[PDB]
């Protein structure tokens, strides 16, 4: 299992770019993929998901519909396409798949599922500045 | 709905720790390093209510990192302001 | 009318089963009277394809099947020919040419025990879409990798997960009961009519 994010850099405020998410080592078909992205000197936060089908897309308030995630089977990679760049935007970040593989508590026995996100790739870093 | 958690817990090495996040059936616990990304999550979980724990037993000097608890339900995914755990 | 058909026992069974391991039940060789459908429970999704309901008791059909089985609110919509999502695809599958009638109700109150109703579950995994009208009991573990997993591991994952019900959640997480009704008229002469 791998995941690898590129096409990130540097670009002017209102720009648009596009970063890719390469994935190996698992079948591309059945996890569901989100991108969250982190500021420097700050935690992680929530920027995008989407269902195995693409069907489902979903974003957080802060980013509107700006940014346009989306995966296909042929190459079996995810990319989101970025509109709108501000100077909050900048942050380094992470595509991650999100696999039922965590177990919480003893309830393993009664077979409950936590989805989490188990694989996190390297990131990428956009920073936006003229 | 943002998650809470506390600013930075410190404990002796060895010693069992605490760190809570209060805010429902879906949480996932994540550890970070600097330089490094996150990596999913000795350690004991445990779920009240709108409330989650984990217990770290037997504290060592590489557990030193910052702990981040979510709340993957539906389709949307909310994480937590991070605690930033110290080891002495 | 002497011979009603079995109506009773599809809709006010005392549990239904699991949506991956759904009930069939085979209706022939007895009278249906639809009419009293209404008067089981306050249907909300009632939903039938290719015949009218109000004509339901002026068609003849050589058998019916029920299919009974319990799922969320948010997957009853995945209840149709055509469509998909997680029980669309891996546990239960309709037709593209699907003729019948689907009737899904709340059932807040049967399968929601406070404590967490882990008796139904779905399938979260599979090695491939399933065909329609078709059951895979099989517990095999899932691979996800290309490692040999023969169990259960970092990739390799429980094919079932378990439904988590509580009355506390809201209507979209609340279970539903589900029965779909297929129409089916092969060669026999039709058995099973209206009054």
């Amino acid at each position: 299992v791998q995941l690898v994010e590129s096409g990130g850099g540097l670009v002017q405020p209102g720009g648009s770019l596009r970063l890719s998410c390469a994935a190996s080592g698992f079948i591309f078909r059945s996890f569901s993929m989100s991108w969250v992205r982190q500021a420097p000197g700050k935690g992680l936060e929530w920027v995008a998901n989407i269902n195995e089908d693409g069907g489902e897309k979903y974003y957080v308030d802060s980013v509107k519909g700006r940014f346009t995630i989306s995966r296909d089977y042929a190459k079996d990679s995810v990319f989101l396409q970025m509109n709108s760049l501000r100077a909050e935007d900048t942050a380094v970040y992470y595509c991650a798949r999100v696999g039922p593989y965590y177990y919480d508590s003893a309830g393993y026995y009664r077979r409950h599922y936590h989805f989490g996100m188990d694989v996190w790739g390297q990131g990428t870093t956009v920073t936006v500045s003229s | 709905s943002a998650l809470t958690q506390p600013a930075s817990v410190s404990g002796s090495p060895g010693q069992s720790i605490t760190i809570s996040c209060t805010g429902y059936n879906y949480v996932s616990w994540y550890q970070q390093h600097p330089g490094k990304a996150p990596k999913l999550m000795r350690f004991s979980g445990s779920k009240s209510g709108n409330t989650a724990s984990l217990t770290i037993s037997g504290l060592q000097a590489e557990d030193e990192a910052d702990y981040y608890c979510s709340s993957y339900t539906g389709s949307v995914t909310v994480f937590g302001g991070g605690t930033k755990l110290t080891v002495l | 009318v002497t011979n009603l058909c079995p109506f009773h026992e599809v809709f006010n069974a005392t549990r239904f089963a699991s949506v991956y391991a759904w009930n069939r039940t085979r209706i022939s060789n007895c009278v249906a009277d639809y009419s009293v459908l209404y008067n089981f429970a306050p249907f909300f999704a009632f939903k039938c394809y290719g015949v009218s309901p109000t004509k339901l008791n002026d068609l003849c059909f050589t058998n019916v099947y029920a299919d009974s089985f319990v799922i969320k609110g948010n997957e009853v919509s995945q209840i149709a020919p055509g469509q998909t999502g997680n029980i669309a695809d891996y546990n239960y599958k309709l037709p593209d040419d699907f003729t019948g009638c689907v009737i899904a109700w709340n059932s807040n109150k049967l399968d929601s025990k406070h404590s967490g109703n882990y008796d139904y579950w779905y399938r979260l995994f599979r090695k491939s879409k399933l065909k329609p009208f078709e059951r895979d009991i099989s517990t095999e573990i899932y691979q996800a990798g290309n490692k040999p997993c023969k169990g259960k591991g970092p990739n390799c994952y429980f094919p079932l997960q378990s439904y988590g019900f509580r009355p506390t959640y809201g209507v979209g997480h609340q279970p539903y009961r589900v029965v779909v009704l297929s129409f089916e008229l092969l060669h026999a002469p039709a058995t099973v009519c209206g009054p």
